């Protein structure tokens, strides 16, 4: 959950020096992000979830 | 040989680096995730890693008792106009959302079955006259044998159907049941129907839901209170829960993100819009 | 018929164990070990027909 | 008897 | 290697059919198992099984479908996208039971000027959710199997209120994978992704998957293939680039078993 | 080698001296207390001891459940304008002062830790109807999962978090809990706080309490009666035991001299005199 | 997997044992042994750094 | 006595300058713009226990006759093997004189403190950008 | 490598930090001494060193200059262009003596319809020629020490005559270096070429060179790095092209000497 | 078996 003490720290994003395009080329396009775990990673004290709820 | 208890890998000291190998650099267009660990970009030191994913086995995240139904039965006065409520449900995991949705993290399963049954009743009348101690049968009806038409009909003698008989205020009772499917796996989800519409056949009578497949896929539970009728209206409620022992699961699945609507995978109109408002470069 | 098995202990105050008799004929009645076995993920992770190295170019 | 794991 | 060879280089060959590729970014094999004929200890019907081998087990190309700006994606589903290719759409037909693993290979080239990516997913038990908010379950078959047209997915939910006469078809919501989970964790479903700068095809090879040895063909698809813009499609400065996607599909390894007259599917 | 039960040494004989060993004459300056037994400063006779430190070894000092909490639940008429009362309690040692003051002789803590409930129920309205047996259910909700707005809402069903159904007038229910910190040692005080105030950020966002750190440290119990309204109104309480097992402490504290005033170590006004009158001369 | 301990026996009516089975696979279910062990206190009562001969002076 | 575990970041942590005990306890009652300090009652060792008991601490006595100096090695300790410097302090240095200062008959005699500290085996992870804390 | 490794492509990892490129032109290794921490015989100061290793040896990135077709060059020194580089600078400032090695990555992609070529050098002692002709030896160590922002060169030799209020600043000529030496001779200096249809980025690694194990990094640069187009910027039909240039420059091997009070200069 | 302390 979001806790001050157990805070992860900040992800972010930059251009270092910018796209570069010849002409007759989008100026813009997308980029996609994904994100996984590595083999150190792990869980522990198994709850409920708030992602689902079944009110009535 | 490894076991979800043991320890994660150890980190691995690394120091810098200057070559023709790059790790960083990859193609997610090939489908595969990069297998990086920290010390593929950065400087690590060596650390003995002690932390296990002994709570994240299938086993472990499925080893709890989860509500699947409530059932309601009653125990009138012998006067009464309505009848003696016995209840009937349909067996199931998707009457409820939290089970559900764990399982279906995975599109098949193998599993023994644990039910528990926690029993609670009350008075509704506000009268002052008592009642003694219930029993309550609680009747397994596979697909097939014949559903209780009334409190006290003649299929209650359970003969070849499993019955607990349940005294009130004791522990709660509970059984296990083997695997049961008539496939190799449960599955949660089945992309067909269970009829072919033929061309030479009327459109009704080829027609079935899609999705489903056997009609009535594992049975009914049939409760009832076995008391005879008394002066004071007593309600009970029965609560059903399920745990999967023994399990196993095949092929993940993406989690259920907008609400449940029914059995099937099917969506409402107005509950579509699970995230919320955050700002691209705000943290 | 016992069944003695170590206990990952935790917080400590040698092995220590625990011992489990089945009571009945049917495995469906038995209680979950917990024994658990782990495998690696490369069937999702990693499923391509070519081996990949991650120091080379995923593609060459 | 007993079995070890 | 030395002598030319290339991740990226790739000919696939199956019956009297050959794929020839020079921009892949490899292959995937579904859950790393490749596509086998039943083995008797898992067997299950007695009868002497039909094994078409390259009768049917072969690369047949469906309709080309075309992807533009506005595009919101497609899907088709296995085997019903096949039902009607030569002799596997005969076997199947003629048989009660029958199971197959596939080579899927999807087609989208363009230019070095395009840009844009295809999300190319093949999902096990593709169920897809209906149009309806009275009845839930209620796709027909004659809409949930559209045969080699496929069917797209919509950027927008809108709910059949004709009750009297119901569409009875499906309104499968793009971020929600048209099955109600969202789109950005497909991923854990076998896939390869197009990025058209980077490549013009995606391979996948699918090993047959049920909770069942063999099943009704004509009763249940086996996995669904979902195609989606994950990157818009364009081009240079045009307002309305339209490039072509073709699919084309080898079944591998299939075997029939409960030999009959031939099903006469009410698909209209 | 020396266990807790182990005899404490004997008594030696020691006769008259006339030396320059100086066992008497120390200095406190250094920090160090004088290792003295009776035989360096008088005449002593051979005793065998058979005394032991058995019973104040840490865990055998510990080894008892201390209550720390009371949770009130009831189930009222179902015509009641007031909501049926469940419970909700952040679990803590420091909502009652004598676990307390024990675990705060040390800084910090390592234990296993046993829960015991003793369930209590009475009647409230001067009436004279009657309630049938009430099963509880005590849910734990970690930090993170849903907690119940209502006594009957969809969290009750529990597929993941650790529920226990107690029936009234059984044995008082009991669960064990592992060392759970996300630390290597419970902090029985932290001398800090879980946020930095940056100066280009305001004082408002950068804030928070002193000696806090994790806001929901180890989560709730929410417990509610599970049996539907009853026209009769009982009330119940559920009473907590926490027992430390298998536990390790370190770095010893003076103990809490002047009553609690919260959860800190802070003190209140007119609290501050502990000790009484008592002449310098006077025995 | 059965444990055999001795009992310090206080009051008296060889060495008197008993018996203990752990019943669950997680330590924190077992119950506590008591079979602790004892240290001595000098961290606390002689933390010096030059070692604390009890006869001579503590001063020199 | 209005609020418990209120005292600022800022007051929490006066830097090299130190605190200071009193003998008397006095509650802030502005409630409008509380202090937000410490109160450290001297015999309740600044943490409600008494003084008297604080030689469970490590520790060292300067008594004026006897030596000019005390010398305190402390390991670091903590319930983590690492944390947040900034954010929480590890140890607490108290100096209270037990027994008052006095010279031959002045009435307002003085001597100077000095504390001189070394950090010893000092180790840092998580590099990035430098923290600039609200310290006023 | 027939298992795809490339002179192109590379990684470079030095603390916390990681570069990537995928056209590079191999990499530099001035004078083929690759830095080392300074040996005990050829020691000097005696007393224990400050060795910051991750801390410091690490890629620092300053701020991102411009090149166009009026372009006439760049010049930055070291250490000086690292003075406020986290721990680095503050490492530096603190002692009297400091000796360090680095790896210079100077960064700058354009397209395969751009060209022009940048030299990118790393001199030892790079003294630069003043602006004055009334007075040698005249530019202010303010002048002389722009921190990260470097300096720049200029096609023309333009002498201060403000004899009042001298500017006291260099006048650095390109064709010159700076110097009074000819830039086609710059070449002599460890170099690399960015030709932007052959690569993206110039890599220096450069070893700790000086007359003296050891010295004042505040007093003293050891190494000067200056960029000039060699072939001028070009794209297209474009009257005004621009293209980024981005130097990070890690410190490697650094120890200082003499721990004091830290060091507070007059930089302007 | 059995352990014996
Ligand atoms: C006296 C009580 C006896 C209770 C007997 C219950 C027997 C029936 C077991 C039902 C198994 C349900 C398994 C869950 C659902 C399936 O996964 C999916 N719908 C797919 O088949
Ligand atoms: C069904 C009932 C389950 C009950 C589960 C309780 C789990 C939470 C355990 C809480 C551990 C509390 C430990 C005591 C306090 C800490 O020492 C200090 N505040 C420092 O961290
Ligand atoms: C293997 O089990 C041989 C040892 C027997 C140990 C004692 C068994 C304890 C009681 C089990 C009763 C039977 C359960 C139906
Ligand atoms: C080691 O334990 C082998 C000897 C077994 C002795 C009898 C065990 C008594 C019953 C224990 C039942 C299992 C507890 C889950």
């Amino acid at each position: 959950i979001d806790d001050s003490f157990t805070e992860g720290g900040y992800i972010s994003v930059f251009y270092q020096t910018r796209i570069v395009v010849p002409l007759s080329t989008p100026r813009e396009m997308d980029i996609l992000g994904f994100v996984s775990a590595c083999n150190d990673f792990s869980v522990r004290l198994l709850r409920d979830t708030t992602h689902i709820e079944q009110k009535a | 040989a490894a076991t979800s208890r043991d320890a994660l890998p150890n980190t691995e000291a690394s120091g810098p680096t200057h070559s023709k190998e790059i790790p960083a650099l990859t193609a997610v267009e090939t489908g595969a995730t990069n297998p990086l660990v920290p010390s593929d970009t950065v400087q690590t030191r060596h650390v003995v890693q002690h932390r296990s994913r002994s709570e994240s086995s299938i086993e472990s995240f499925f080893a709890r008792g989860a509500c699947v139904t409530i059932m309601t039965v009653d125990n009138p006065a012998s006067t009464t106009n309505k009848d003696k409520l016995f209840a009937v449900w349909k067996i199931t995991y998707k009457d409820t959302v939290q089970l559900r949705r764990k399982l279906e993290f995975f599109t098949y399963s193998r599993f023994d079955m644990e039910l528990t049954f926690v029993v609670t009743a009350n008075f509704t009348e506000t009268n002052n006259g008592h009642a003694l101690n219930q029993v309550y049968q609680i009747m397994y009806i596979p697909p097939g044998a014949p559903v209780p038409e009334k409190w006290d009909d003649y299929t209650w003698q359970t003969s070849s159907n499993p019955s607990i008989f349940y005294t009130y205020g004791t522990a709660p009772a509970r059984i296990s049941v083997p695997y049961v499917g008539i496939s190799n796996a449960y599955s949660h989800f089945y992309d067909g129907f269970s009829k072919v519409p033929l061309k030479d056949q009327s459109a009704a009578l080829g027609d079935s839901l899609y999705g489903a497949a056997s009609l009535n896929d594992f049975g009914i539970l049939a409760v009832r209170v076995v008391n005879d009728h008394n002066p004071t209206k007593v309600t009970s409620k029965i609560r059903v829960y399920l745990k999967p022992k023994h399990i196993r699961v095949w092929c993940p699945r993406p989690p259920r993100a907008v609400a449940y609507y029914g059995p099937g995978v099917d969506y409402k109109d107005g509950t579509l819009t699970p995230l919320s408002t955050k700002d691209l470069t705000t943290y | 018929g016992a069944q003695v098995s170590s206990q990952k202990v935790g917080a400590h105050e040698s092995t220590i164990n625990y011992t489990t008799i089945n009571y009945y004929r049917d495995s469906a009645s038995n209680a979950a070990s917990k024994q658990d076995f782990s495998q690696d993920p490369s069937k999702f992770t990693e499923p391509i027909k070519d081996v990949l190295i991650k120091t080379a170019p995923m593609l060459n | 008897g007993s079995s070890s794991t | 290697e030395a002598c030319g060879y290339s991740d990226r280089v790739l000919q696939l060959t199956l019956g009297n059919s050959t794929i020839t590729t020079q921009e892949a970014a490899n292959s995937v094999v579904a859950y790393g198992r490749w596509p086998e004929y039943l083995r008797d200890s898992e067997a299950n019907p007695v009868d002497q099984p039909t094994e078409p081998d390259v009768a049917a087990c072969r690369f047949y190309t469906l309709d080309t479908v075309s992807w533009t700006k506005e595009s919101r994606g497609w899907w088709w589903k296995l085997p019903d996208a096949l039902r009607d290719m030569g002799l596997f759409g005969q076997n199947m037909y003629y048989h009660y039971l029958g199971r197959s693993g596939y080579t899927v290979h999807v087609q989208c080239n363009a230019s070095k000027f395009h840009q844009g990516a295809l999300g190319v997913f093949a999902v096990p038990e593709m169920c897809l959710a209906g149009d309806s908010n009275t009845t839930t379950m209620h796709t027909s078959y004659q809409n949930a199997n559209p045969g080699e047209k496929g069917g797209t997915f919509t950027g927008t939910f809108t709910p059949d209120n004709n009750q009297t006469s119901p569409a009875r078809r499906f309104c499968p919501v793009d971020y929600l994978l048209g099955n109600g989970t969202l789109l950005g964790n497909a991923f854990v479903f076998p896939h390869q992704i197009i990025n058209l700068r980077t490549n013009n095809c995606a391979t996948l090879v699918l090993p047959y998957v049920n909770s069942l040895s063999i099943d009704s063909m004509v009763k249940h698809n086996n996995w669904g293939i979902a195609i989606l813009p994950l990157a818009p499609l364009n081009f240079a400065s045009e307002s309305s680039p339209e490039i072509p996607i073709t699919l084309t599909i080898a079944p591998m390894c299939c075997e029939f078993n409960g030999l009959r007259n031939i099903t006469l599917p009410r698909l209209q």
